[PDB]
């Protein structure tokens, strides 16, 4: 209820090194709706990201999905970086690769 | 008990962000986006993976209705901040209907300003309810007109239900198709604690359950649930984690219940 974004990062399919996949970042629970959500590989923005049309939950708080096609590499670090006016600094969320 | 729902989620924004539309509508049938509108394209269009054979006539109508809503919201964002003696602003509406197996219907119509409840309409009694004394001005003006209540009764109890029935028929294949979760269990040890994570990838419909168990007994006190979150293709993701002793890793089981599975699935951590 603080109106900061709550964020999680997950792959579309169970991940395997070198197998094409999609990386998702879902931010929810925030207000106002303006938000920067950026998928990052080793500190570099991922190309080809797509964002969902602005929508909201039954409690009126806003949410957005960002996703990008990617081929996960062991020894790369993937993250979702979020900027929002409730946040003093950008917040980052690491993807747990599950391999 | 069977039922279906049609919901429209309308957002107008004074500050949507660079290159983002100021007004957006997302429409859902059950747990599925069926269509959208935004103020950049100025077009209402179906999600073809749900509604693959739509006629343009219907969507011309939806487009014009949505353009009207866009105009209505533009005026709200101008007028309401002043009334509240109040930076950026938003207007939201959630409306729609349900049809139930028992033959009945329900209607919903709720508004919010700056992310706070503003106004609601009750189809059955044809009355409005305001969230605060400023909103009460709108409530009283609308009700004294007589027309808003008649028009919304029609919109929810006739138009919405006709469209819901239409999308259920047109979208039958996508709505009834079940997609199984691909479940993975992973383990990671850090500082003497093994965290077990169960992720269910790409399931449809939305309802799912995930439980962690040891020696047959659920460990709900120790479980952290990630929540059910969307994929871009209309399917969903969910997760649960639990922290365990490394030596106990092999005796925990993740149970997943989903409509696509004939029985609850059971999954364990199997490190090499």
């Amino acid at each position: 209820a603080d109106l900061t974004p709550k964020v999680q990062v997950y792959s579309r399919f169970p991940a395997s090194a070198g197998t094409k996949n999609v990386l998702n970042c879902f931010a929810a629970g925030f207000h106002p709706p303006k938000i920067s959500i950026t998928l990052m590989k080793d500190g570099v923005p991922m190309e080809g990201a797509q964002y969902s049309d602005m929508s909201f939950n039954d409690d009126w708080t806003f949410q957005r999905l960002v996703h990008a096609d990617f081929t996960p590499s062991s020894g790369s670090t993937y993250a979702c970086k979020v900027e929002h006016e409730t946040l003093k600094e950008p917040q980052v969320y690491k993807w747990d690769p599950e391999f | 008990f069977g039922s279906h729902s049609l919901r429209y989620f309308l957002t107008g924004m004074t500050d949507p962000g660079p290159g983002m539309p100021r007004f957006v509508i997302v429409g859902y049938v059950d747990d599925k986006i069926f269509g959208t509108y935004n103020s950049k394209s100025r077009t209402a269009q179906p999600i073809v993976e749900m509604l693959p054979q739509e006629d343009q006539e219907h969507w011309d109508t939806q487009t014009q209705k949505a353009q009207g809503g866009e105009r209505d919201f533009d005026w709200n964002l101008n007028r309401l901040p002043e009334r509240y003696n109040k930076g950026s602003h938003t207007m939201q509406m959630m409306f729609g209907c349900d049809i139930l197996e028992d033959g009945s219907i329900r209607g919903y119509d709720q508004y919010a300003f700056d992310g706070r409840d503003f106004l609601a309409f009750d189809m059955d009694t044809m009355t409005f309810t305001a969230a605060d004394p400023v909103a009460e001005i709108t409530k009283r003006r609308w009700e004294t007109e007589g027309t808003y209540a008649e028009r919304w009764k029609h919109e929810l109890g006739t138009v919405c239900v006709q469209n819901l029935r239409r999308y259920l028929e047109h979208g039958k294949a996508a709505l009834k198709r079940r997609v199984q979760p691909e479940v993975r269990v992973w383990g990671k040890e850090a500082d003497g604690i093994l965290t077990l994570s169960c992720h269910a990838h790409g399931f449809y419909p939305r309802p799912i359950t995930i439980s962690w168990m040891k020696d047959g007994m659920v460990r709900d006190q120790e479980t952290r649930w990630g929540g059910i979150v969307p994929n871009s293709d209309g399917t969903y993701h969910a997760s649960a984690a639990i922290d365990v002793l490394p030596e106990d890793g092999d005796k925990y089981w993740c149970r997943v219940e989903h409509a696509s599975l004939p029985q609850p699935g059971l999954f364990s951590w199997e490190p090499q």
